């Protein structure tokens, strides 16, 4: 919760997990991977994660140990999540966050590569982008044409294939 | 008309100041490996940046896409232990 | 907490046994509420809150208000008397 | 090693060693009427203290009450969208009182030096 | 006011043991505040360490006085631009 | 309803010329007294001890505070008086007793910061406030800059405020570094029996109580109240008092203290002995302040403590207020006026008072008998229910100091008389100009208070019981 | 790597010096220009320990407003001063003393609550030990240490704020009333 | 290790011949204005004039006249120097190219020309006259009661962004520049940024005061170069605050369509062209700000103290709080308070 300062030491600790929690898939994914898979993570395992956080609501303090056995569920499902979207579409998924690895992460330079992530997702994953609290009529934000927020360079990767799936009329 | 020898410091400091910022640019992207700085960086980000460093293998953002992480990511785990601060 | 300590009994002596000038009680008075200060932020960072950084900021003002208020005073004390005693007011 | 504190390091040694190189490089060689402070020639005598107008030293107390508040409104515009319509009228109250006081010292001309160059304003009246 | 307001602006380190505290004091009336003790002596030790520290300590006592040492699985401290070498 | 008339007032007089600044004092005294009249219903929001926390666990509404409230309005309504209106009208005292023109803006800024402790929950709070008034003090000391007592005053309180400011901030600051909180309500009185806050609290005490004048550090404020000149000084001296002291007998948190115990031994033995071969009038005058604020440390010791203190603050006010204004109405009588600033300083210039406006005496007589503690006066009563509170509670060797200390005291009140009823030679037959007329009304209403005051102590007791039970 | 570990203690002896310089100065500028070295020593500290934006305040209001406004004090205003004579102070040296062990140890009694006085010293002293920072991913925003200042300072607080804003006047209305001489 | 000395070397090296050529540019111009020629009699086109300067005056003797303490007598120009040029990290030049990215970069930008009055007021007393202390005393007055406003043209600023650091301005500045809305406060920085280096538009010291050459007089070689370079990295600092927060920082067009026609992948060629037009937009900003600077200098006569203090405290102030007043309220009639 507070900042590590004033000559902090890393230490890492060769141990194991013992034998009564069972062993659970960790997630590979880096920052653009997982911010990418963000939205379609959270949409299919909203219950799962809902189950999570309120276990560790309703046992307070004990936190750590009581609800283990249902972070194990949210790894799971959200891994579950990140294969089937590789097997779907590893190159569009892969031109995305490609994008966002240049412009800071930013969510608002890569339309034109999420664009194509969501149509490819929504068709074989059936699965769709969406942001909650938010009433009608206020357009979401992904949606917008002509935004005020451009970014600096449109990369080109995606810039050729949004324009090749203009032509292919997918789009 | 104009006169280039009152121009021409400032196409010094022009040139010096551009020469300057494009020398800049190419050593903070040989710096990253072939992409751009990270200009403004959360709590949320700086952590993610050190889970990243964790998970790729020492490398600074090679930014690797696994379905299911190694084996030495799970016991590479680091803690920060601060001093007394007295 | 040694800093903020070492700072407000060091300062507290040498404002106590100042008998030279008077600006110099004037700024063991600052280094005092810098010691102040020093404890008090410490105590921030350890206990986790901006609580006691928002007492900080605020004695902040307020040791600033001290010193425009105290020295338009040494001013006024100095309007009447062209000279400032070396042994005190 | 990030290459913020090189800079902070390294701006000091550029000026010690041109500070350095000076003191090597030109000659010294000093007296009595090359020592001694300028005015346009000619040597006086200063005197040990003199007088000041009110205004001068009023500026420099008058000021830090003033930085005061400018750094008082620093904590606000960096959660300007936190306290949305709260916060703002706070903000409102705050500069208020301020300009109230900003009002009082215009108002006295405090900060203005008067001149003691009177036209004679008092006429001819005779016998 | 900022009683339980951290850095961040969440809740602050010992605020779980202070709101226990609260629980504790809110359903008792005086004369019967004798049981409300543990929480409080939890909610000290959770500011200033002080149990845990002299545990630390008796512990330390013994670790100096053995000529084997440490027979376990290991701690390793690590550089800092080594988070994920091998 | 400060804050209003701050706002409205430092704009008003800045528009002002200087002729105009005595009749603005006028209308604020007026504006006050509105103040007390048509908004004192608010007495009935406290009914049986309902106290109210506004703005967030930040300041304190009870009805303890709201007397101390209405008591600091009527002495302003007062002071205000005194310095918005004539004496007489002579050549002589318009430039003896003339207001700046930012004199009632530092009042009112005063008694806004006395106002935000006696109110005040946090600590926070506290300190804000204790640094607003200390700047005020500062600054009604130093606002007559054209003396030299005055300015080397003003510097001599500014870095004797500072210890004492710093002092309390780092008490303030070492209650925090043991418990994450700021309010003495968290204390609940659980925790004050397994955590050591006695050096804590009892620092944070003693370094709010060296301010009043509490005797190892007295000597400095009777120098600036002798130095300061005879109006500011009945200000300064009643202000700090009545608002640090109505702090701290609030928040109980001296209680056993053998470290409060000694110094108000000490107080009352050193202000009793201290005063008493002593020439002037104004330090004659400030050593009783320093028994009377004598008599308060022992109340802090008490728990329960709220009738024998509010008490006794308004007959120390009455008899304050009412003593300081018999000595400005005896300079019409003395044969030689020093020191502009100051015009009456020895205590034998008032000496033959008796043969030029007899009834002055008898004034003086009446409000002097009561600070003794005669019993058909309202002093005495005072006296009489700190001494059920003391004897109560356990402090028996406490008691027969105080018995002793009021009978050394008694002597250097009763010089004042000694010196006042004795024969002069020149005495005056008639008078042109006489006194103004709503100005010793004043005097008159403060001293059948004083007289004819313990009548009602029946119907107080009674109201006493609702308000506070 | 552990050259950089000892920072906070240097600072803590660099502190120490920088009040000797003050208190004993020939010049008093030259004593009020230590001060201003001794307002950057405590910056230091401010960041070393992790409070990177406090370090900055301190330089701008402590350094920028309250020294600037002292220098500009004793540039245009007469000052006697006294050098430290051995014997002036000779006589002040054995209560100096006396008063730097009492004040120094019961300024640091009180960060502790036995009952006995000799272990409340001792746990003064006893802090070796390394707190362990953990990563904990709860929070979605860069609310800074200054944002949350300037929530507290504006909501629950606000009335702070506000008795500050009557201080700030204060401060405006006094060194003019004091040094104008109207008319 | 050796990416992050090279980098710091180029930027000193560029920074460091930038305020050099300033004054040579500054008398090319100041003489074209004036009708004649500038230096051409020291280089091929009248160029390394600043190096001739430089090296005749670092063979000058150092006079350290009896009146002085001769420690700060030279301890003045040595953090007076590295104060003016400590402020050059934190401007970009382009997107997170500084020499520390820093959280809070323009609190630092404004806490370091908070430490450069010092070495004004600090100068007056190294040998101390009665005639040169209260010249000393109207320039640090000066120098204070400027800077006010122009913290508060920051703050004004940090109104829109609600960030401290200083590359997310410039990114916030994409939409539109901050110039173009709030036009008087351009000009109003503009005259704030000529008073708080002592530009002779509103200079009093080196000209009018008791002393000849301002309250660096009695100088020679070493001391004069420090506060000579420590004056024109003055200008261009203030100049380059300026220009990120009230034109656009490296910010010149959208430049996506002409990149799409020219290049086909990141490579560094890409990086070197994109850094050549981001670091060109904010040096031609900069460069027009510079000859404003000299522009002003030609036309103008100069200010008695009365006319400077009743123009910063009485005029614009007033202005600067119903400034204060209006552009909150403005943001918030309209629903919009930005986010962190
Ligand atoms: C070149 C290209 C780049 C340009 C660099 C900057 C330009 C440098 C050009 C500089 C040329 C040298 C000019 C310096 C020069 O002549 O003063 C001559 C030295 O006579 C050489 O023995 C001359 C020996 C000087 C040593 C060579 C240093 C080279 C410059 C390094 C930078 C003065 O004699 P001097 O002993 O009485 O002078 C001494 C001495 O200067 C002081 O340190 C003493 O305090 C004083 O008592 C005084 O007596
Ligand atoms: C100004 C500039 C700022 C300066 C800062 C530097 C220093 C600051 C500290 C100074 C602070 C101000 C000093 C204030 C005076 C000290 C006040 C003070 O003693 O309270 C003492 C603490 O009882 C220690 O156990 C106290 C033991 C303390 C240990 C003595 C010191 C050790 C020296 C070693 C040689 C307590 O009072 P108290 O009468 O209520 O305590 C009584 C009684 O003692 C107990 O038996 C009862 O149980 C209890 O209920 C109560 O009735
Ligand atoms: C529970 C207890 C709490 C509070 C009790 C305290 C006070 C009672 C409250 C209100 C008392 C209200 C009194 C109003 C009526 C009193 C009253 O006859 O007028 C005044 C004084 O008038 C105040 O001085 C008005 C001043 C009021 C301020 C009182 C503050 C004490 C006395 O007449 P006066 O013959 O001298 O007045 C005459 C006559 O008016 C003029 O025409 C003449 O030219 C002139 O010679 C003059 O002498
Ligand atoms: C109206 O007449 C006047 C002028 O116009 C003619 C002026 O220019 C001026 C101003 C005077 C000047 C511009 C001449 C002084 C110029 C210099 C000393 C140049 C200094 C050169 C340097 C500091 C070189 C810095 C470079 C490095 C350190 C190399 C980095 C590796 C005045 C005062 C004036 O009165
Ligand atoms: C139309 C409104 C008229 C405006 C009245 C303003 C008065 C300001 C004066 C303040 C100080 C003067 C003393 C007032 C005593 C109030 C007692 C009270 O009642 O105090 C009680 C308890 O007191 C105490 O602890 C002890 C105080 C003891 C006072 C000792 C002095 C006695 C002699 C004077 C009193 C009798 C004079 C009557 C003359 C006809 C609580 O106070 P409370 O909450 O009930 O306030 C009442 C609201 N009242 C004002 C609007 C009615
Ligand atoms: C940046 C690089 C650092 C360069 C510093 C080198 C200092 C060398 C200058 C020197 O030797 O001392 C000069 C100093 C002059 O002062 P002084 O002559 O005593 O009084 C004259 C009043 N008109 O004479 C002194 O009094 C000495 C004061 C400084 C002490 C340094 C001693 C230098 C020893 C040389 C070996
Ligand atoms: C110390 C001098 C006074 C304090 C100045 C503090 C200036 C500052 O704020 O430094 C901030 C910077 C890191 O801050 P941050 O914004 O979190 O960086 C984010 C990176 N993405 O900090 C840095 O990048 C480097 C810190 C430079 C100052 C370190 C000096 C340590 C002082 C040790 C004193 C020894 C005696
Ligand atoms: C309906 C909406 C409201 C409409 C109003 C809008 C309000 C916002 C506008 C704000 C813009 C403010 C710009 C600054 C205004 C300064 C006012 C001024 O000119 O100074 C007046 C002053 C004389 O004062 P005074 O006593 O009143 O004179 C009466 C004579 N009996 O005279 C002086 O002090 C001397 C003048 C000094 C001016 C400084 C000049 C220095 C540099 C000039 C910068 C030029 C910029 C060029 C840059 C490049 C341009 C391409
Ligand atoms: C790019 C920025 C630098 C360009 C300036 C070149 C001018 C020049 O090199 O000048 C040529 C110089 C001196 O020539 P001069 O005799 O004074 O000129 C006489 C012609 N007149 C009469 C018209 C004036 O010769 C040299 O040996 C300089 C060699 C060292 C060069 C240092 C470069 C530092 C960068």
């Amino acid at each position: 919760p507070r900042e590590a300062a004033a000559h902090w030491v890393p230490f890492e600790d060769k141990a194991n997990m013992p034998d009564n929690v069972p062993d659970v898939v960790e997630v590979g994914a880096t920052s653009a991977p997982l911010l990418s898979a963000s939205y379609f993570i959270g949409a299919k395992c909203k219950p799962y994660n809902d189950d999570f956080m309120l276990c560790r609501e309703e046992s307070q303090g004990s936190g750590a140990i009581d609800c283990l056995k249902e972070g194990r569920r949210v790894t799971r499902c959200a891994v579950s999540v990140i294969e089937d979207i590789n097997k779907s579409c590893l190159d569009e998924f892969r031109l995305h966050w490609q994008c966002l690895e240049q412009n800071n992460h930013q969510l608002s330079g890569c339309r034109k590569a999420e664009a194509l992530l969501n149509k490819c997702v929504f068709t074989k994953l059936n699965l769709e982008k969406k942001i909650p609290g938010l009433r009608p009529d206020e357009e979401p934000v992904f949606l917008k044409k002509d935004p005020w927020i451009k970014p600096a360079v449109d990369d080109f990767k995606s810039v050729r294939a949004y324009a090749e799936a203009k032509k292919n009329g997918t789009l | 008309a104009i006169p280039f020898e009152a121009l021409l410091p400032y196409g010094i400091i022009f040139g010096l100041l551009t020469a300057g910022g494009g020398a800049m640019q190419v050593l903070h992207v040989y710096r990253n490996g072939g992409v751009r700085d990270r200009f403004a960086i959360d709590q949320w980000d700086s952590q993610m940046m050190e889970r990243d460093l964790r998970l790729n293998g020492g490398q600074g953002r090679k930014q690797v896409d696994q379905a299911t992480a190694p084996e030495a990511f799970k016991h590479n785990h680091v803690w920060k232990s601060e001093r007394p601060l007295i | 907490m040694f800093i903020g300590t070492i700072i407000l009994v060091l300062s507290f002596l040498g404002f106590v046994f100042n008998r030279r000038n008077i600006i110099l009680a004037f700024i063991c008075l600052e280094t005092m509420l810098l010691g102040i200060n020093l404890i008090l932020l410490r105590n921030s960072v350890l206990f986790d809150d901006i609580s006691g950084s928002l007492f900080a900021i605020v004695i902040i003002i307020l040791a600033g208000v001290e010193s425009a208020i105290g020295l338009s005073l040494l001013v006024s004390y100095y309007r009447l008397r062209g000279v400032i005693n070396s042994y005190g007011i | 090693m990030n290459t913020f504190i090189i800079f902070i390091i390294l701006i000091p040694i550029v000026g010690f060693a041109l500070l350095a190189v000076n003191i090597l490089l030109a000659v010294y060689k000093p007296y009595n009427e090359k020592l001694g402070a300028f005015e346009c020639g000619l040597t006086s005598f200063n005197q040990t203290r003199l007088a000041f107008n009110a205004a001068f030293i009023l500026v420099a107390i008058l000021f830090l009450p003033f930085d005061l508040e400018i750094s008082t409104l620093l904590p606000y515009v960096m959660s300007i969208y936190l306290v949305s319509n709260y916060g703002f009228t706070i903000v409102l109250l705050f500069l208020l009182i301020l300009i109230i006081g900003f009002v009082y010292e215009i108002n006295t001309n405090a900060l203005k030096i008067n001149k003691h160059n009177k036209p004679n304003t008092d006429s001819l009246i005779y016998k | 006011t900022a009683a339980g307001i951290s850095l961040t602006g969440g809740r602050n380190r010992c605020f779980s043991e202070w709101q226990s505290f609260m629980h504790c004091t809110a359903k008792t009336d005086a004369k019967s505040r004798a049981q409300c003790l543990p929480n409080f002596e939890d909610y000290m030790e959770c500011l200033h360490h002080t149990k845990e520290k002299a545990r630390l300590r008796e512990i330390e006592s013994v670790l100096k006085q053995k000529k084997e040492g440490l027979e376990a699985p290991p701690v390793k401290v690590i550089p800092v631009k080594a988070i994920g070498l091998v | 309803m400060l804050i209003l008339a701050i706002i409205s007032l430092i704009t008003f007089v800045s528009m002002s010329k200087l002729s105009d600044n005595r009749a603005i004092i006028r209308l604020i005294n007026i504006y006050l007294i509105l103040v007390l009249v048509l908004d004192s219903f608010l007495y009935l929001l406290f009914l049986n001890n309902q106290t109210y926390t506004v703005m967030g666990e930040l300041l304190i509404f009870n009805s303890f505070t709201f007397y101390i409230d209405m008591l600091i309005y009527f002495i302003m309504i007062v002071i205000s008086s005194l310095y918005g209106y004539n004496l007489y009208n002579n050549n002589l005292y318009k430039t003896l007793f003339e207001p700046k023109k930012e004199l009632i803006i530092l009042f009112l800024i005063n008694i806004l910061g006395a106002l935000l402790i006696v109110h005040s929950n946090d600590f926070i709070t506290l300190f804000v406030a204790i640094e607003l008034q200390s700047y005020s003090i500062y600054l009604i000391t130093a606002i007559y800059n054209s003396s030299y007592k005055a300015s080397k005053a003003s510097m001599l309180y500014f870095f004797m405020g500072g210890i004492l400011s710093i002092l309390i901030a780092y008490s303030i600051n070492t209650y925090y570094s043991v418990l994450n909180s700021y309010t003495l309500h968290s204390l609940d009185s659980l925790i004050i029996n397994t955590l050591d806050l006695n050096l804590i609290l009892i620092a944070l005490s003693l370094g709010l109580l060296f301010k009043i004048g509490i005797a190892p550090l007295h000597k400095w404020l009777i120098s600036i109240y002798e130095n300061t000149p005879i109006l500011i000084t009945i200000y300064i001296s009643l202000i700090p008092k009545i608002s640090i002291l109505s702090y701290l007998v609030l928040s109980n948190i001296s209680i056993n203290s053998l470290v409060i115990s000694i110094l108000a031994i000490l107080t009352l033995l050193v202000g009793s002995v201290g005063g008493l071969l002593q020439i002037k009038i104004k330090r004659l005058l400030a050593f009783s302040g320093l028994t009377n604020a004598g008599y308060m440390m022992l109340l802090l010791l008490l728990n329960n403590n709220e009738f024998s203190y509010l008490y006794y603050i308004t007959q120390y006010s009455i008899s304050h207020l009412a003593i300081f204004m018999i000595i400005i109405f005896s300079i019409y009588y003395i044969n030689y006026i020093n020191n502009q600033y100051n015009p009456i300083i020895y205590v034998n210039q008032l000496k033959g008072l008796i043969h030029d406006n007899a009834y002055l005496v008898l004034s003086m007589a009446i409000v002097v008998f009561s600070f003794i503690g005669i019993p058909p006066l309202l002093g005495f009563f005072g006296k009489l229910n700190i001494l059920m509170s003391i004897l109560n509670n356990g402090y028996y060797f406490i008691s027969i100091v105080l018995i002793v200390a009021s009978l050394i005291s008694a002597l250097y009140y009763l010089y004042l008389l000694n010196v006042s009823i004795q024969d002069k030679n020149n005495i005056l037959i008639n008078s042109n100009e006489t006194v103004s007329s709503v100005l010793s009304y004043i005097l008159s209403s403060l001293i059948i208070l004083i007289t004819f005051g313990f009548i009602y102590n029946s119907l107080i007791i009674d109201i006493f019981n609702v308000y506070f039970n | 790597m552990y050259l950089t570990y000892y920072f906070i203690e240097i600072t803590i002896f660099l502190a120490i010096l920088c009040t000797i310089f003050i208190i004993s100065a020939k010049n008093p500028m030259v004593s009020i220009l230590y001060m201003i070295a001794l307002f950057v020593i405590a910056a230091m500290y401010l960041y070393l320990i992790g409070l990177g934006i406090f370090s900055l305040l301190y330089i701008m209001i402590y350094i920028g407003a309250i020294a600037v406004l002292f220098l500009f004090i004793i540039t245009l205003l007469d000052i006697n001063s006294t050098e430290l004579s051995v014997k002036s102070n000779i006589r002040d040296l054995p209560l100096v003393l006396i008063s730097l062990i009492v004040l120094t140890i019961s300024g640091l009694m009180i960060y502790s609550n036995d009952s006995i006085l000799i272990n409340k010293l001792l746990e003064a002293f006893g802090n070796d030990y390394n707190t362990i920072i953990t990563q904990d991913w709860f929070n979605i925003e860069n609310t800074t240490l200054l944002t949350t200042i300037g929530n507290v300072l504006l909501t629950n607080n606000a009335f702070i704020l506000l008795v500050l804003a009557i201080v700030l006047l204060l401060g405006i209305i006094g060194p003019i009333s004091i040094t104008m001489k109207h008319k | 290790m050796i990416i992050n000395i090279v980098e710091i070397l180029i930027f000193l090296v560029c920074v460091l011949f930038s305020v050099a050529y300033l004054t040579v540019a500054e008398r090319k111009t100041l003489a074209y204005m004036q009708r004649r020629l500038g230096p051409n009699f020291v280089g091929y086109y009248g160029l390394l004039q600043a190096f001739a300067d430089a090296v005749k005056l670092l063979l000058k003797e150092i006079v350290l006249p009896k009146e002085s303490n001769y420690i700060i007598l030279v301890i003045s120009p040595l953090i007076t120097l590295i104060t003016a040029l400590i402020g050059w990290v934190v401007i970009p030049l382009g997107p997170g190219i500084t020499l520390g990215e820093l959280n809070l970069g323009i609190l630092f930008s404004l806490a370091i020309g908070s430490l450069g009055v010092f070495g004004s007021l600090l100068s007056g007393w190294s040998s101390n006259s009665k005639y040169s202390l209260l010249g000393s005393i109207r320039s640090t007055a000066q120098l204070i009661s400027y800077e006010l406003i122009l913290t508060s043209i920051f703050i004004i600023i940090i109104m829109f962004v609600s960030s401290l650091n200083i590359t997310t301005i410039i990114e916030t500045q994409r939409v539109v520049w901050y110039c173009i809305p709030l036009l008087p406060l351009l000009l109003i920085f503009f005259i704030a940024s000529v008073a708080e280096t002592a530009r002779p538009p509103f200079d009093l010291t080196e000209s009018e005061s008791e002393l000849v050459a301002g309250y660096f007089t009695e100088y020679s070689g070493s001391p004069f170069v420090f506060f000579f370079l420590a004056e024109y990295s003055n200008i261009i600092l203030i100049s380059a605050f300026n220009g990120y927060l009230l034109l656009g920082g490296y910010l010149s067009f959208n430049y996506s369509y002409l990149f799409n026609i020219l290049f086909n992948d990141y490579s560094y060629v890409s990086f070197l062209f994109e850094g050549l037009i981001n670091s060109s937009a904010y040096a031609i900003k900069l460069v027009f700000l510079m000859f404003s600077f000299i522009w002003v200098r030609a036309a103008f006569p100069r200010f008695t103290y009365d006319n400077l203090i009743n123009f910063c405290w009485i005029i614009l102030l007033p202005l600067l709080f119903g400034i204060f007043l209006i552009i909150p309220s403005t943001l918030y009639i309209f629903d919009s308070f930005p986010t962190l």
